[PDB]
């Protein structure tokens, strides 16, 4: 378990944020897109999340990166798809 | 409350004044109360309940 | 000599306090209302409250006290002005019956001579009962009967 | 003092102040003011010390 | 004594014990000022909108609770709905503005 | 884009005047009858109270005949009686109405003191009732003839006008009188005449009702309301679920009054339309339309008028402002409580094995509490087909399901709270542990936050469901991080009784034992010779022991030395860690010291080091002491040999005085007096008698004759340590208690002589109950007294939260040391610990900045001001804040659960009212109600009056009420000349210059006096100097800060005094208003800005101003805010704390403040 998210809080100042993304993280994990970034002690998402936070692999501008950059891993997939769709024409 | 006369005084508080006051009432076992009492000016008064 | 209320407003002020039995004695011989209390206590209680911690403003907490006092005759209770409103019409007298009666009967049967006068209500009735022969209607719907 | 505090005169009138004290708003009776006022303290009905 | 999903009243949907299964605890106002005090704004909802008052928002939750993913999707508390209607069913029109 | 239509996530909210129409649309059709339901089948009758056709099916996509039962058909209408098939839900929704035959006043706006009505009108109240009731006649629009137009007429004086002119005139009566009057009046030709009348004529009393009624006019304008709508044409009826009929057991039923109200006004209403068409004389219809008024008006608020009660039932029916107001006190169903789900509760137990971040659970609690969590992980593995499986196993209780629960419990931390919450530390999160037993285990260190005995006391458990719920737990509300009292940096964590008597007989030390004057190479073979019987636990030793020191930038200097202690300190040495001086365990080790060293651990190691340490600190407290056999028995209290002589002394001095009342040397009041003190002496003469013989009485020898030291006593040790008793008490057991007070409050001058030692007789006991049941009373009420403090106190300040970072102003107040009387009764370093520097101080010499402008003074920072003699610093507060709406964090301070400077979006508003609040249990002119007065900014009994003006003064006039003081100011006027009554002694010197703020007379000074003469920062110390002197009077430590936040709310209106932009004598915010002239100092005019001045409010009137009215409808009164926010139309943005808990969503602070944030910024926006 995580008894103290100092080290977590350390890295991200706010501490309310550190929740917030943490919970984003935990999220990411929990009902699967992705996988973890350190390995699982049988710690639930949660915890993992933390440690993700804690060791610094892990924050809003780095999943905000991510996700922007699955956006355009999205979009060059439909790239062919919804340029087929010129009937808007 | 025993049924009866009862006399007492309500000093201090009432309008500030330290006159003090002083105030009967008649308790019945079942009926209507009767009371009587003062006021800063002296003038005996009777309320019923 | 008298004005009534100023007085249990005025040295409901300078004692700063008043028990709840205090205002309801020492208000006017007019308002005994048992609701009244219920939001003038509301009224001394933001400029000097005592229920038995407010706003300082005063003011229009008393000018408005003043209209309440002014309205405090109509106890409202609707039973009340009726029985007084109906208590002023005057009782009939046996015959006074019979004139208004009469006079009933005078109107009535003018309406009725009226009705009698137009042909248009004489044609109406006639083809009326042209339709209860014919099946299109009832006897019961038309004629309550004649005289008989 | 308290006799010039008192707007009444007679037995009738103090009785029907007592009368429209107790039960305001409505008009007074004499045979209601009495009846009340003696219903209240001297009746041995609605008033016991035991 | 305890309840993770019981019985609910009829007039506002709350926990109510009927089968001598008992309802949840109340939650006051002097807790809230303590979800208030910590920066916890989620339990606080939670508290108050999920796991209590919305008739929706109880089973949308435990449908998840169950598919092993945490979320709420909170929508309105019912008792303040109820309030929406008792304030407009006098004179008063009550309106939530904009988007 | 188009905006949108259908239901997204809404903003705000609005609240308005309906109109008739308005009122329609709603309304899904017209209920035209007072029925009910059929009487046999239960089903609706249609178009009555309880209706499928206007309202909704009596079940789920089930027509009321039955034509239509299929869940296909939806949208369908049906032909035999239109009822739509959707969800029985939807009957809960729909609303109706009903079309009143005459018109009706609304009873909410006919009275509630604004008669809004009435003062729309300006017309007073018992004429709009008079005409209401068909008691007269009133003039509506007259014309030009001979009369007014608000005036009022009779049946003569109506029927004579009307002859005289039978047009250009009008009068009418009753409902309908009073909505012509609406109608007909024009708002801004009164606008218009308003304006002029008030240019025109110079009165005060004129142009300020003037003034405040053309306010009040162009604002029912901007509304958008008109006044029609105060007089009801169509009247909505409630959805018929939120009043149900439904039934019960035995065939009953049971509904709400909503229905025998609704059906009379139904009935009422209809036999007016039969009337009307039956053409019946006036005396009837009049006394029917009366009759409906008070219909609709008992329907809508029975509280007014004579409360018309219910069939067959004494008690009043409730009526919809009764729905809505409810009871107890006010509660809005958000605030008094609310039932919630996943929740639990028990007796609670001890358990000392626990770490300090974990709670025994009881497995049946914890299986019913997880039982949706259980389902989904048991089909999740694949142990259950189906969640029905799911059930039956864990119904069945199978062997597997409890390992399941084993993971759903791991990571998964749970909440616990008690019943008395008053500080955010009432509910804390923990980790759970599955326990066999009904009971709760709760980590003793954590007793102290709770207030937790276990005498039976019980506690709460919930669940953080989702998983921002479960992280907000562990990051927040997680017992680990918070080690520290919210009011004070102090460790909250500090060991409470067993395990400081532990410590402390361990580290303690005799003067001959085993092992005495030995010597070993650490702590390690000191523990191995204590373990092995060889050396007593304490003896004085020499032993070599190595101590570290983080001195060193960054890092750890290690250093090792011969040090001179005992077997035990050096024992408890293995526990401290690292930095740690040796000295901090080289002491006797009490519950201060312990607490220090703690707290020192904190400042230098960190948050996890403290843990763990605290952690074996109780390990090892309650080990010892274990260990040690402490017992108490009935020889340990030792009663003074020489007190039976005090007794007899004493008792001779009263028999001397008693002869002199005999000759008549002394009066009866000083004979009372001088045996009173006689006797109060004598007491504490046996006191400390009793105290030095349990004190140092043990006297034993080391190899010499003899040595005395302190005892080996146990209730001594008790005392001592800190573990529990207290010396008064001790006093108590051995000594002879106090003198008694009859319920008079008169002092008995005969005192209790025995104690509880000796056998108290019966006279002593009885005199003694007395004060027994008034200390239950007082300290029952004084709970009720605190709840209440707190209650107003977060009333006042809620909504402030940090919000901006850094205001950046360099205004602060002046901190010094407390220094009153003789030496230091409060220091300087706690007043400027964990507080920002408002700019660079200097050492005794200059051009040497050591603290830089604005940094946090941290230990290390305020340790360094020690050094140096620096007598004063310059500290920026939360009263001071430039911020505008809130308190930028710079400012607030660090204090927190953690060292750290406060977090952006923490509500601090709550945690000062709750951390003043908390303490005022053990509070007791003086006391609890001191602090009450004091934040209430009430004048005192008997103030005295500060100089208006600086200047020569001089005593003018002569004695009428007053004796006149006329000031004589130096270079300025003097016309200020205040009458100060003259049976007053004065102070002032007629022949001497008093500047502005001096004593003109003595006593009490009134703070809104402090304010406007001396200065803000002068009233804002005077507030917090006299709490905080009532407070630490009684020993608690409560931090200026929140007290200073308090002050903030305190002082947030003003009054303006220029003009230029708003009105003259107009209350208003001093940020609204700062923010404005701000605004007008640049751009707008040159500058027109206006000038003001502070006022000071108390709490619980500046609690009553709130810009949001779902607020305000909470703790004021419910109609009366409901209404004047209607009339006003005013639009409730939220953004506030309570509004947004009432409404149901995320906190405009905390987690939810990014939120919030981003909301706030998108809307208003493009
Ligand atoms: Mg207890
Ligand atoms: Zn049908
Ligand atoms: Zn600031």
């Amino acid at each position: 378990a995580r008894v103290t998210v100092q080290d977590a809080v350390e890295k991200i100042g706010n501490r309310f944020d550190l929740v917030l993304v943490a919970a984003r993280r935990a999220r990411q994990m929990q009902v699967g897109g992705k996988d973890p970034l350190v390995p699982e002690e049988n710690d639930k998402t949660t915890v993992i999340a933390l440690r993700e936070i804690e060791e610094g692999l892990i924050n809003n501008q780095i999943l905000d990166v991510r996700e922007r950059q699955e956006q355009q891993e999205q979009e060059a997939a439909e790239l062919q798809a919804v340029t087929a769709i010129a009937e808007g024409r | 409350r025993s049924p009866g006369v009862f006399f007492d005084s309500d000093k201090g508080k009432t309008h500030s004044s330290g006159k003090v006051l002083y105030n009967a009432r008649i308790i019945p076992y079942r009926g209507s109360w009767l009371d009587f009492e003062f006021d800063p000016k002296d003038n005996l008064f009777v309320r019923i309940d | 000599p008298q004005s009534q209320l100023k007085l249990l407003v005025t040295r409901g002020k300078e004692q700063g306090y008043l028990t709840y039995a205090e205002v309801n004695d020492h208000l006017p011989e007019d308002i005994v209302d048992s609701d009244q209390i219920e939001d003038i206590i509301q009224m001394i209680n933001d400029m000097g409250i005592q229920v038995m911690n407010t706003a300082d403003e005063d003011a229009a907490e008393a000018a408005a006290q003043v209209l309440s006092s002014v309205e405090s005759g109509r106890t409202t209770d609707p039973v009340r002005m009726y029985m007084r409103e109906m208590g002023t019409v005057e009782l009939l007298t046996r015959e006074g019956e019979i004139d208004i009666a009469k006079r009933i009967e005078d109107g009535i049967n003018q309406v009725q001579c009226s009705v009698a006068e137009y042909p248009e209500a004489i044609t109406y009735l006639l083809e009326q009962y042209d339709r209860v022969e014919a099946e299109e209607a009832r006897l019961s719907d038309l004629i309550t009967g004649f005289v008989d | 003092e308290t006799l010039r505090v008192d707007p009444t005169n007679d037995r009738l009138s103090a009785l029907v102040e007592i009368y429209r004290m107790m039960r305001p708003g409505e008009p007074p009776t004499r045979e209601a003011a009495e009846s009340l006022f003696e219903n209240l303290f001297f009746s041995e009905d609605r008033y016991d010390l035991s | 004594h305890a309840r993770s999903t019981g019985s609910y009243s009829l007039v506002t949907q709350q926990p109510l014990g009927g089968k001598a299964q008992f309802g949840g605890q109340r939650f006051g106002e002097m807790e809230v000022w303590a979800l208030e005090a910590y920066g916890a704004a989620y339990t606080l909802q939670e508290m108050l909108t999920v796991k209590s008052d919305d008739v929706n928002g109880r089973t949308k939750m435990y449908k998840n609770i169950v598919d092993g993913n945490h979320q709420m999707e909170p929508g309105m508390p019912e008792s303040f709905n109820v309030l929406l209607k008792e304030i407009r069913s006098l004179g008063i029109n009550i309106e939530l503005e904009d988007e | 884009l188009k905006a949108q239509t259908k239901t997204e996530e809404f903003d705000a909210i609005k609240i308005a005047l309906a109109s008739p129409d308005m009122i329609r649309s709603w309304s899904f059709g017209e209920v035209k009858k007072p029925e009910t339901i059929n009487y046999r089948t239960f089903k609706p009758e249609r178009d009555g109270l309880f209706c499928a056709r206007i309202f909704g099916p009596v079940k789920d996509y089930e027509c009321l005949c039955g034509k239509y039962k299929r869940l296909k058909h939806r949208g369908v209408i049906c032909e035999k009686c239109g009822v739509e098939v959707t969800q029985t839900k939807v009957r809960r929704e729909r609303m109706g109405h009903i079309e009143l035959a005459s018109p009706t006043a609304h009873i909410w706006f006919l009275k509630s003191l604004p008669s809004r009505i009435g003062l729309l009108l300006d017309m007073p109240l018992r004429d709009i009732e008079r005409v209401l009731y068909f008691e007269s006649y009133v003039v509506i629009e007259g014309g030009m003839t001979n009369l007014e137009r608000q005036q009022i007429l009779t049946e003569e004086q109506y029927l004579d006008a009307l002859e005289e002119f039978g047009d250009e005139f009008d009068a009418k009566m009753g409902a309908e009188a009073i909505q012509a009057l609406l109608k007909s009046m024009d708002l801004e030709q009164e606008c218009e005449q308003l304006r002029e009348e008030l240019n025109e004529t110079n009165s005060e009393t004129k142009r300020k009702k003037l003034t405040k009624r053309i306010k009040l006019l162009e604002a029912f304008v901007q509304s958008g309301n008109k006044p029609e709508w105060m007089i009801l044409t169509v009247l909505p009826v409630l959805p018929p679920d939120l009043r149900p009929l439904v039934p019960l057991d035995g065939g009953r039923f049971a509904t709400s009054d909503l229905n025998d109200l609704y059906r009379r006004v139904i009935n009422r209403n209809n036999r007016l339309k039969r009337l009307l068409d039956l053409a019946a004389p006036d005396i009837i219809v009049r006394n029917e339309k009366r009759m409906l008024q008070e219909a609709v008006d008992a329907l809508l608020d029975n509280g007014r008028r004579g409360r018309a009660i219910t069939g067959s039932n004494k008690r009043p029916l409730k009526s919809l402002a009764d729905m809505i107001k409810g009871k107890q006190g006010r509660f809005r169903q958000n605030l008094l409580g609310k039932r919630v789900d996943y929740s639990g509760r028990s007796v609670i137990t001890v358990g000392p094995y626990l770490r300090l971040h974990q709670c025994g659970l009881p497995k049946k609690m914890a299986l019913e509490l997880f039982k949706p969590f259980i389902y989904g992980k048991l089909e999740l593995r694949g142990l259950a087909t189906t969640i029905k499986a799911a059930k039956k196993m864990v119904e069945r209780e199978e062997a597997v399901v409890w390992d399941i629960l084993d993971e759903v419990i791991r990571e998964h931390p749970v909440l616990l709270n008690r019943a008395p919450t008053l500080h955010r530390l009432g509910i804390q999160a923990f980790e759970p542990v599955l326990i066999e037993g009904k009971a709760i285990q709760l980590h003793p260190l954590v007793c102290a936050a709770y207030n937790a005995d276990f005498d039976g006391d019980q506690m709460a458990v919930h669940v953080p469901l989702t998983l921002e719920a479960q992280l907000e737990a562990r990051a927040l509300m997680m017992s680990t991080n918070n080690i520290l009292s919210p009011a004070n940096g102090e460790p909250i964590i500090v060991p409470s009784q067993d395990v400081v008597l532990g410590l402390y007989y361990m580290t303690r030390d005799c003067v001959n034992a085993k092992g005495e004057g030995m010597v070993l190479t650490g702590p390690k073979e000191a523990e191995r010779l204590y373990r092995s019987g060889l050396a007593s636990l304490h003896a004085r030793v020499k032993v070599r022991i190595t101590e570290y020191e983080k001195d060193a930038n960054g890092e750890l200097v290690a250093k090792t030395s011969l040090k001179d202690t005992t077997v035990g300190r050096a024992i408890l040495w293995m526990i401290v860690p690292k930095g740690l001086p040796y000295s901090i365990v080289n002491q006797a080790l009490g519950k201060k010291a312990i607490s220090k060293m703690l707290n020192t651990c904190y400042r230098i190691l960190g948050l996890k080091p403290t843990v763990i340490f605290a952690d074996q600190i109780m390990y090892t407290g309650f080990a010892y002491a274990a260990r040690s056999g402490a017992s108490v028995g009935i020889d340990d209290m030792v009663i003074p040999e020489k007190k039976h002589e005090i007794i007899s002394e004493a008792e001779a001095e009263v028999a001397e005085i008693q002869e002199q009342f005999q000759s008549g040397l002394v009066t009866a009041g000083e004979r009372y007096n001088k045996v009173i003190d006689i006797w109060a002496a004598a007491n504490d003469r046996v006191s400390k008698a009793m105290m030095d013989n349990l004190q140092t009485e043990t006297v034993i020898n080391r190899d010499g004759q003899e040595e005395k030291q302190v005892s080996f006593n146990s209730i001594y040790m008790m005392a001592d340590s800190g573990a529990r008793g207290s010396a008064a008490q001790i006093r108590q057991l051995a000594g002879m208690r106090g003198l008694m007070a009859k319920p008079d409050g008169s002092i008995i001058e005969t005192p209790i002589t025995a104690n509880f030692r000796e056998g108290l007789n019966v006279l002593q006991y009885f005199i003694s109950t007395h004060g027994a049941r008034k200390g239950l009373a007082d300290t029952a009420l004084k709970t009720a007294n605190s709840g209440y403090l707190t209650r107003r106190l977060v009333d006042v300040a809620q909504d402030l939260v940090v919000t901006e970072d850094d205001c950046g102003t360099h205004e602060g107040i002046m901190m010094t040391p407390v220094i009153e009387g003789g030496d230091v009764k409060e220091p300087l370093r706690d007043r400027v610990l964990g507080r920002v520097t408002a700019e660079d101080v200097l050492k005794p010499g200059t051009a040497d900045i050591l603290v830089p402008r604005n940094t946090l003074l941290h230990e290390q920072w305020c340790d360094l001001l020690e050094e140096n003699s620096v007598d004063a610093v310059k500290v920026r507060s939360v009263v001071s804040c430039d911020t505008d709406f809130g308190v930028c964090a710079h400012c607030y301070g660090r204090d927190l659960a953690r060292g750290h400077i406060i977090n952006k979006g923490e509500a601090i508003g709550v945690i000062a009212a709750q951390s003043i609040g908390e303490p005022g249990t053990q509070l007791t002119t003086g006391g609890l109600p001191r602090v009450a007065d004091l934040f209430e900014a009430r004048r005192p009994k008997e103030p005295a009056i500060l100089a208006e003006i600086s200047g020569i003064v001089s005593f003018g006039k002569e004695t009428k009420g007053k004796r006149r003081l006329v000031i004589t100011p130096v270079d300025g006027s003097d016309p200020y000349e205040e009458m100060i009554p003259k049976w007053r002694q004065l102070n002032v010197f007629e022949g001497e210059r008093v500047e502005r703020g001096d004593v003109i007379s003595d006593g009490p000074e009134a703070p809104h006096d402090i304010l406007r003469l001396r200065g803000v920062h002068a009233v804002t110390r005077y507030i917090v100097n006299e709490v905080q002197d009532v407070y630490r009077l009684q020993g608690v430590k409560i931090n200026d800060k929140h007290i200073e936040v308090i002050v903030r709310q305190m002082l947030r209106k003003a009054t303006i005094v220029n003009a230029g932009s708003s009105d003259f004598l107009e209350g208003e915010q001093v940020e609204y208003s700062r923010v404005k002239i701000a605004n007008r100092e640049l751009e707008a005019n040159g500058k027109v800005g206006a000038t003001y001045s502070r006022d000071l409010l108390g709490i619980t009137k500046a609690s009553l101003a709130t810009e949001s009215f779902i607020s305000a409808a909470s703790f004021q009164e419910t109609t009366r805010v409901l209404t004047e926010a209607a009339v006003a139309g005013k639009r409730d943005e939220l953004r506030g704390l309570k509004e947004n808990v009432i409404v149901g969503r995320l906190i405009p602070a905390g987690t939810g403040y990014a939120y919030h944030q981003d909301r706030m910024r998108r809307r208003a926006a493009g």
